[PDB]
RNA sequence: AGAAGUCCAUUGAACCUUAUCAUUUAGAGGAAGGAGAAGUCGUAACAAGGUUUCCGUAGGUGAACCUGCGGAAGGAUCAUUG
RNA sequence: UCCGCCGGCACCUUAUGAGAAAUCAAAGUCUUUGGGUUCCGGGGGGAGUAUGGUCGCAAGGCUGAAACUUAAAGGAAUUGAC
RNA sequence: GGCAUCGUUACUUUGAAGAAAUUAGAGUGCUCAAAGCAAGCCAUCGCUCUGGAUACAUUAGCAUGGGAUAACAUCAUAGGAU
RNA sequence: UAGGAUAGGGGCCUACCAUGGUGGUGACGGGUGACGGAGAAUUAGGGUUCGAUUCCGGAGAGGGAGCCUGAGAAACGGCUAC
RNA sequence: GAAACUGCGAAUGGCUCAUUAAAUCAGUUAUAGUUUGUUUGAUGGUACGUACUCGGAUAACCGUAGUAAUUCUAGAGCU
């Protein structure tokens, strides 16, 4: 089984160093690929609303999720961001200024929405929550 | 980096300078002088922080410029002059002859000696060799250098040195059975009697000392300072002279509560 | 003889042409004499250094170099050089997480005087000195041949 | 005493080609995975799945697959002193 | 033919043992955790695939990812249905 | 005060040297607290020498004692000890 | 080995000579979104992650290089060049 | 006592972390391998081949200016 010699510290250390790589989280963090994602290791990002789209919810659900195809200004990547809080697709217009955030599962699709990992947090410098509750008006 | 540094941060000050952490960004850097700038108490930390004579870094100057401070039998004005050990800070006018002695906790204490005992001091002795023209000289441990020393005097000895007429009055050799005060490390300020000296060819001469109250402790060849011949010191110790571990300090506090006040 | 270079090799401050006699003059190296000194630290000067004809300014006993600093014991690794050997210092590094020791080593170049005969695997004791080359900072002070310390 | 200037040596910025290393990206065409509530064609596997199933290897055909040789039971037999 | 010893291939009964269980006299002497040592696994796919390296005449072998996708895949046993 | 000349290490004990700040921690009624290193008292032409403690700080290095457990070569041409 | 230069040791540089030096106890090479430490977060214990930032040490003044003055600078709130 | 000559300081402090993976750095060493304004203590006999104290400049100042221009710059007269 294990090497229990008192003189075998190097063997145990090297074996653990080799075997840490099978870990999903450790390999995710120490491979450096997290910098090639659209956010490039950032909590939020900013973007321009390229277009407004809808995606059919995955089975067995049946609905149309009002997403938005936007383009990040920091690297130019094009991503789809969810728009929650029904009626909040109306606030978003064309080529508009939005603040995007992750969806919650750390680079994983959330819910029945196929392949969406971002949600719109702000539009034109105003939070979607304030507009939804009529606390603020779009400028 | 490219040269010398003229600033001392408060957090980088020596520990025995018990300085309030939120008192400022800087501490008074000790000037160049007889003592090593880490085992010294600058004059700024005497008229302030030890006596309430001065209140700021503006009245220490206001009383040094009046030439009111006479350390080691000489008027000194540099407020960061490094008075480092057993220096006779002799305040004239009021007459506050003080010997800088080491508290049992490594602190610095101004032991108020009598005036006639303030006309001399003692110095530890560094190497003794031949000068130019073959003239032997002393080269003590506080920057002092004395030409034509008595041939019996050797290294690591101690000398009783006069001030007005600077000449060696007498001396004590370094040998077992002599009173010694420790002036470095954790054992600072503890007086005792040397029991034996252990010699290691290459470094680290270790001295073993026996306390008056029965305790025993060791230290380096440095950090020790012979005080008196036999078991009788030549100077008045501040107080206690024993380590007084924490529990017996608690006992002293208890009996101080149970007496005097006692209510 | 010992002169195998394009310059005469001599011990500094040792006058080799005095007309007055010798062999009885203190501080060997006076009135014409090999200069040798004891390095101290409880080390014995070899007879091959006192009654020798070689000239080595980097030799600790008959040279200008003084031994001070660290004393290190080790084993000779490679001695294919001109008055220089490699000493292998084996030790154990404590991997703390696993509370276990791993064997480590470190080569140290040392200067060996012509009074010491050495072989690969000998047990050498060396002492730190001033830098003598790009990598040499130690001088060989004692050599014990491999497979020795016998007698009972 | 001594400036401009000049000679040799040295430190050497900077530019100009070749080669090489590292990073990102265009590309006609090919081709691979995955997802998709629309499908066409069969039924290879799960029951002895209607030819027991599966491994290595080789060939073949619209597709699952078929067949030759050796192996295994994870077999549908723990068994013929008859 | 009978008894005994050492070595081997197995078999039967039973846990007071272990185990998710099938079952195992070793797969036991494990939260009452440590005899020595080698190899090797980290949810299912992509995939033993891409590429580099290397051995081979070739077929191929050894070493061997990533983007992306997914909430299950799987083991043993139980009751029905077939 | 002697006086020698000696297998080497790991391990363990004791000591020393060890920056402060931070952490642990003694005292202290900033109105409490997070804090700060202050303060306290007869009701003074002042005193408590007022206090401004103490630990830990891997590993590596220096020194003292221990020799159980371990690693090296040393082990019968006597080239041994006296 | 002998000089030169330096405040000074040293292939630091020069002439001559020898063929050495490091490496599975990982040299050499590559990555770092790498200044190092005191320290920070979370902590049954062990641990895992972080450490640009006020204390210590190092390095830089757009990028390289050269230098004067001076006890101390290859200084840029000094000069010279690209 | 303005200005100016002379001396000293501006190599500390402040800011940042780009380069840098036994390299910086930490603990521990050595300089018998060196330099050190400064502070403190001590120590300075040979010049001889006017010493009751030697010499020439120069700034501030004053007045002739140049240039679009700058703590850019050239002449003259004092000390
Ligand atoms: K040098
Ligand atoms: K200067
Ligand atoms: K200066
Ligand atoms: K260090
Ligand atoms: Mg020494
Ligand atoms: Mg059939
Ligand atoms: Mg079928
Ligand atoms: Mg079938
Ligand atoms: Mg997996
Ligand atoms: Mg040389
Ligand atoms: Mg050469
Ligand atoms: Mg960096
Ligand atoms: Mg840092
Ligand atoms: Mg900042
Ligand atoms: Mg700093
Ligand atoms: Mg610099
Ligand atoms: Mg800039
Ligand atoms: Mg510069
Ligand atoms: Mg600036
Ligand atoms: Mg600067
Ligand atoms: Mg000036
Ligand atoms: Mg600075
Ligand atoms: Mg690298
Ligand atoms: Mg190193």
């Amino acid at each position: 089984g294990k090497t229990r010699g008192m003189g075998a510290g190097r063997k145990l250390k090297t074996h653990r160093r080799n075997q840490r790589w099978a870990d999903k989280a450790y390999k995710k963090s120490h491979l450096g690929n997290e910098w090639k994602k659209p956010f490039a290791g950032s909590s939020h990002a900013k973007g321009i609303v390229l277009e407004k789209i809808g995606i059919e919810a995955k089975q067995p659900n049946s609905a149309i999720r009002k997403c938005a195809r936007v383009q990040l200004v920091k690297n130019g990547k094009k991503i789809a961001a969810f728009v929650p809080n029904d009626g909040c697709l109306n606030f978003i217009e064309e080529n508009d200024e939005v603040l995007i955030a992750g969806f919650g599962r750390k680079g994983h699709a959330v819910g029945d929405i196929p392949g969406v990992r971002f949600k719109v947090v702000k539009v034109s410098g105003v939070s979607l929550l304030a507009l939804f509750k009529e606390k603020k008006e779009k400028p | 980096a490219r040269g010398l540094k003229k600033h001392l941060k408060r957090l980088n000050a020596p520990s025995h300078w018990m300085l309030d952490k939120l008192g400022g960004a800087f501490a008074p850097k000790p000037s160049s002088g007889p003592h090593k700038a880490r085992e010294c108490l600058p004059l700024i930390l005497i008229l302030r922080n030890r006596l309430k004579y001065a209140l700021t870094y503006r009245e220490v100057q206001s009383i040094l410029m009046q030439r009111h401070i006479m350390v080691d039998g000489k008027v000194r004005t540099d407020k960061t002059y490094p008075a480092g050990f057993m220096d006779i800070i002799s305040i004239p006018k009021t007459g506050e002859n003080y010997r800088l002695l080491y508290d049992t906790k490594g602190r610095f204490r101004l032991h108020s000696v009598r005036d006639e005992d303030a006309k001399f001091k003692l110095c530890k002795v560094r190497s003794v060799q031949f000068g130019q023209k073959g003239i032997p000289y002393l080269n003590t441990y506080d920057g002092r250098t004395i030409r034509y020393p008595d041939p019996l005097i050797k290294a690591n000895d101690t000398i009783k040195l006069d001030l007005e007429t600077n000449k060696i009055v007498d001396f004590i050799k370094f040998d077992v059975g002599n009173v010694v005060m420790v002036t470095g490390g954790r054992n600072t300020g503890r007086v005792g009697v040397i029991k034996n000296r252990e010699k290691h060819k290459g470094t680290f001469e270790t001295i073993h000392v026996e306390d008056a109250q029965g305790h025993q402790f060791a230290t380096r060849l440095g950090n020790v300072f012979t005080i008196g011949k036999g078991t009788k010191p030549w100077v008045s110790l501040p107080k206690g002279k024993g380590i007084k571990l924490t529990i017996i300090e608690e006992q002293r506090k208890r009996d101080a509560a149970a007496q005097a006040a006692a209510k | 003889a010992e002169q195998t270079e394009k310059a005469f090799l001599k011990q500094p401050k040792v006058f080799l042409c005095s007309k007055k006699t010798t062999k009885g003059n203190n501080k060997p190296g006076k009135e014409g004499n090999r200069f040798w000194k004891s390095v101290g630290l409880g080390f014995k000067t070899p007879k091959e250094a006192i009654e020798g004809t070689y000239i080595d300014k980097k030799c600790p006993f008959t040279g200008t170099v003084s031994i001070r600093g660290r004393i290190i014991a080790g084993t000779c690794h490679s001695a294919k050089m001109n008055r220089t050997i490699i000493v292998r210092r084996n030790y154990l590094h404590y991997v703390k997480k696993y509370q276990r020791y791993e064997k480590r080593h470190s080569n140290i170049p040392a200067h060996i005087s012509p009074c010491f005969r050495v072989r690969e695997g000998d047990h050498v004791i060396i002492g730190q000195c001033r830098p003598l080359s790009k990598t040499v900072r130690f001088n060989v002070l004692k050599v014990v041949p491999a497979g020795s310390k016998s007698g009972a």
